[PDB]
C-alpha cells in the first residue's frame, strides 16, 4: 500500500506534465509521417548515391 | 473473472520486475541524454537557426 | 487505464516490434562508426564559420 | 446497537457511490488481465529490445 | 430483510463464487502480495529518476 501511494503519486505527477506535450506532439505528427512515408523510395538510393 | 486476474497480475509483475531490473538504467540514461541534446538545441539562437 | 494500455498495446504490438527490429538495422552501422560520427560533428562547425 | 445501524447506512452509501461507475467496475478484472497478457506478450516477444 | 430476498441470495451466490475463485488461487495470491511489495518501488525510482 505505501509503495502504491509512492508510485501512483510519482508517476500522477509525470503524467500530469507530460500528457499534453505527448498527445499534442502525437497529433502534430501526422502530416510529417505522412510526408516521410510518401518519399521512402527516395532514401535509400539517395544515401547511395551521396555516398 | 478473479482467477485468471490473479493469475495474470501475478505474471505481470513478474515480467515487469525482471524488465525493468534489465532496462531501467539505460532507458532512463537514453532519456536524459536525449532531453540534454534537445534543449541544447532548443535554445534561443538555435531556435532562430533552425 | 488498463483498458487503455491493452488496447494500445494490443494494435501496435506488431508495428512495436517491427520498428524495434528497424532501429536496430539502423543503429548498428551508427555504433559501429561512433568515432567518425563524433569527428564530423566536431568538424562541421569551423567548415559552416 | 448504534454502530451496527451506522455501518449498515454507510455501506449502503459507499456501495451506492462504488457500483454508480458500474460499467467500469464490471469491466475492471477482464481489462486488468487482458492489459497483464499484452504486457507479457510484449515483454517476450521483443527479447532483443536490450540490445537495441 | 424479506423484500431484498432474491438480492440477499444474489450477493450470497456471487461471494461464494468470488471466494472460491479466490481460494483456489492462494499461492498465486501469496506470490502476487510478494511481487508486489517491491515491483512499486522499482517502478517509484524508475518514474523519479525521468521525472
Amino acid at each position: 500500500l505505501v509503495a502504491a501511494v509512492g508510485f501512483g503519486n510519482t508517476g500522477g505527477d509525470i503524467f500530469e506534465r507530460g500528457g499534453p506535450y505527448l498527445v499534442r506532439g502525437a497529433q502534430d505528427l501526422l502530416p510529417t509521417s505522412a510526408l516521410l512515408d510518401e518519399y521512402s523510395p527516395a532514401l535509400f538510393c539517395t544515401i547511395r548515391n551521396y555516398h | 473473472e478473479l482467477a485468471n486476474a490473479l493469475q495474470d497480475l501475478n505474471r505481470v509483475l513478474k515480467t515487469t520486475r525482471e524488465f525493468l531490473d534489465r532496462n531501467g538504467g539505460v532507458l532512463t540514461h537514453d532519456i536524459d541524454n536525449l532531453e540534454q541534446v534537445t534543449t541544447a538545441i532548443l535554445q534561443p539562437e538555435p531556435r532562430d537557426g533552425l | 487505464a488498463a483498458g487503455s494500455l491493452a488496447d494500445l498495446l494490443s494494435d501496435n504490438r506488431p508495428l512495436l516490434k517491427d520498428t524495434i527490429g528497424y532501429l536496430d538495422v539502423i543503429q548498428a552501422p551508427l555504433v559501429e562508426q561512433k568515432q567518425e560520427v563524433s569527428d564530423i560533428l566536431v568538424q562541421m562547425p569551423q567548415a559552416l564559420k | 446497537s448504534t454502530q451496527v445501524n451506522q455501518l449498515l447506512v454507510n455501506a449502503q452509501t459507499l456501495l451506492a457511490a462504488v457500483n454508480e461507475r458500474g460499467r467500469s467496475v464490471s469491466l475492471l478484472l477482464e481489462r486488468v488481465s487482458s492489459v497483464s497478457r499484452q504486457v507479457e506478450g510484449f515483454v517476450d516477444e521483443n527479447p532483443n529490445l536490450n540490445h537495441v | 430483510q424479506v423484500n431484498s430476498g432474491d438480492a440477499i441470495q444474489r450477493w450470497a451466490a456471487n461471494l461464494n463464487t468470488l471466494a472460491a475463485q479466490s481460494a483456489q488461487n492462494d499461492e498465486a495470491l501469496r506470490s502476487g502480495l510478494q511481487q508486489a511489495a517491491p515491483t512499486a518501488d522499482q517502478l517509484n525510482a524508475v518514474f523519479s529518476d525521468v521525472r
